[PDB]
C-alpha cells in the first residue's frame, strides 16, 4: 500500500 | 544527462527449431525514458509486440522488455532495431541462440 | 528471507503533447504488483500480480486516488524544478521517485527510503535515519527547507514503520506460494572456438528467481573480472531472469577455468567446467 499523500517539491 | 541504452536480443527458452517461445529485447541503462524498439523478422517489424511497465533501477535508469511469441526455424533470421536520443541511426542488435 | 516493497514514479514533461505523463508501478522484491498510468483510458491502479487481486474494491478506489492525486503533485513539482533550475518551459523532463521498505526475515523494518532525482540526478533523499534529508544542490536545498518546516520526515517515518511493513507483510503471505519462493538457477558452460587456438568459455545461468546472483570465472582459482565478460541480469519473461558471464582462453586449457555461482535458491554456491 502506497502512503496518504506525496509531498509538493 | 543523457545515457544510452544496453540492449540484449535473447529467447525465454533454449530455442529449438519449430518449438513455440519468446523472442525478448531487454533494453536498459538508459534515458531518458522515449525510446522506440522494434522486433525483426527477416528484416521486417513484428506487429503487435507488446512491453513491460516503465521501471528504473537503483542509479535511476530506464529499463524496459520488449517481447514477441515467435517459433524459431533454421531459416528465419530475428533482431532488435532501436532508437533512442543518444543515437544517431537506429541500432541493430542480431538474435544468436548462444547469447 | 528479506523482503523489500518500493513503488518507483515517472513523471515526463512533453511540451506541444499535453501534460506530463505520470505513471506509477510498484513491486515486492523482483515481481512487479500494481500499476498507474495517467495515459491509459481510464486511469486506474490495476492489479499485476494473482495474489493482489484479493485486496478489495476499496483499496482499489484508495490506491487510485492516491495515484490521482500524485500525478497533479508530481506534475507540480516538473513546474517548480523548471523554475529552481531557471529553465525554459519548451523542453522535456523527468522527475523520479522511489520510496518503500526493506524488512528482515521477522517481518521488522530493516531500513525505509524515499528519494526523487530530477533528469536522472540526484535531487534529493530522505537519510536512513528517516528524520532528516539530503539535498544534491541547492535548488533541492529549497524543497529540504520546505519539508523540513511541513514535518514531512515525520510523516514518512509513519508511513515507513507502519503501513510499509503492515502491508508488505499480508503481501508476502497472500503470495507466499511465490514470494517466498526461490528459484535457483539451471547451469551450463558452453564451448565455441573462436580460432585454431581461443575458445568462447560461456557459463549460463537461467530461469532463476529473485534476480540477484553472482556469477564469476577462475582461472587456476583466481578471480578473472578484467578478462570476463559479464552481461546485465536480464528478465526471461515468466517472472525469472538470465545471465551469463564468458571468458575467452587459450585452447587447450579450458579445464584450468571455474565458473561459480552463488544464488540464494542454492544451499551451497556451484562449482562447474566444460564438460566435453
Amino acid at each position: 500500500e502506497e502512503a496518504g499523500r506525496a509531498f509538493s517539491f | 544527462i543523457q545515457r544510452t541504452p544496453k540492449i540484449q536480443v535473447y529467447s525465454r527458452h533454449p530455442a529449438e527449431n519449430g518449438k513455440s517461445n519468446f523472442l525478448n529485447c531487454y533494453v536498459s541503462g538508459f534515458h531518458p525514458s522515449d525510446i522506440e524498439v522494434d522486433l525483426l523478422k527477416n528484416g521486417e517489424r513484428i506487429e503487435k509486440v507488446e512491453h513491460s511497465d516503465l521501471s528504473f533501477s537503483k542509479d535511476w535508469s530506464f529499463y524496459l522488455l520488449y517481447y514477441t511469441e515467435f517459433t524459431p526455424t533454421e531459416k528465419d533470421e530475428y533482431a532488435c532495431r532501436v532508437n533512442h536520443v543518444t543515437l544517431s541511426q537506429p541500432k541493430i542488435v542480431k538474435w544468436d541462440r548462444d547469447m | 528471507g528479506s523482503h523489500s516493497m518500493r513503488y518507483f514514479y515517472t513523471a515526463m514533461s512533453r511540451p506541444g503533447r499535453g501534460e506530463p505523463r505520470f505513471i506509477t508501478v510498484g513491486y515486492v522484491d523482483d515481481t512487479l504488483f500494481v500499476r498507474f498510468d495517467s495515459d491509459a483510458t481510464s486511469p486506474r491502479k490495476e492489479p499485476r500480480a494473482p495474489w493482489i487481486e484479493q485486496e478489495g474494491p476499496e483499496y482499489w478506489d484508495r490506491e487510485t486516488q492516491i495515484s490521482k492525486t500524485n500525478t497533479q503533485t508530481y506534475r507540480e513539482n516538473l513546474r517548480t524544478a523548471l523554475r529552481y533550475y531557471n529553465q525554459s518551459e519548451a523542453g522535456s523532463h523527468i522527475i523520479q521517485r522511489m520510496y518503500g521498505c526493506d524488512v528482515g526475515p521477522d517481518g521488522r523494518l530493516l531500513r525505509g527510503y524515499d528519494q526523487d532525482a530530477y533528469d536522472g540526478k540526484d535531487y534529493i533523499a530522505l537519510n536512513e535515519d528517516l528524520s532528516s534529508w539530503t539535498a544534491a544542490d541547492t535548488a533541492a536545498q529549497i524543497t529540504q527547507r520546505k519539508w523540513e518546516a511541513a514535518r514531512v520526515a515525520e510523516q514518512d517515518r509513519a508511513y515507513l514503520e507502519g503501513l510499509c511493513v503492515e502491508s508488505l507483510r499480508r503481501y508476502l503471505e497472500n503470495g507466499k506460494e511465490t514470494l517466498q519462493r526461490a528459484d535457483p538457477p539451471k547451469t551450463h558452460v558452453t564451448h565455441h572456438p573462436i580460432s585454431d587456438h581461443e575458445v568462447t568459455l560461456r557459463c549460463w545461468a537461467l530461469g532463476f528467481y529473485p534476480a540477484e546472483i553472482t556469477l564469476t570465472w577462475q582461472r587456476d582459482g583466481e578471480d578473472q573480472t578484467q578478462d570476463t565478460e559479464l552481461v546485465e541480469t536480464r528478465p526471461a519473461g515468466d517472472r525469472t531472469f538470465q545471465k551469463w558471464a564468458a571468458v575467452v582462453v587459450p585452447s587447450g586449457e579450458e579445464q584450468r577455468y571455474t565458473c561459480h555461482v552463488q544464488h540464494e535458491g542454492l544451499p551451497k554456491p556451484l562449482t562447474l567446467r566444460w564438460e566435453p
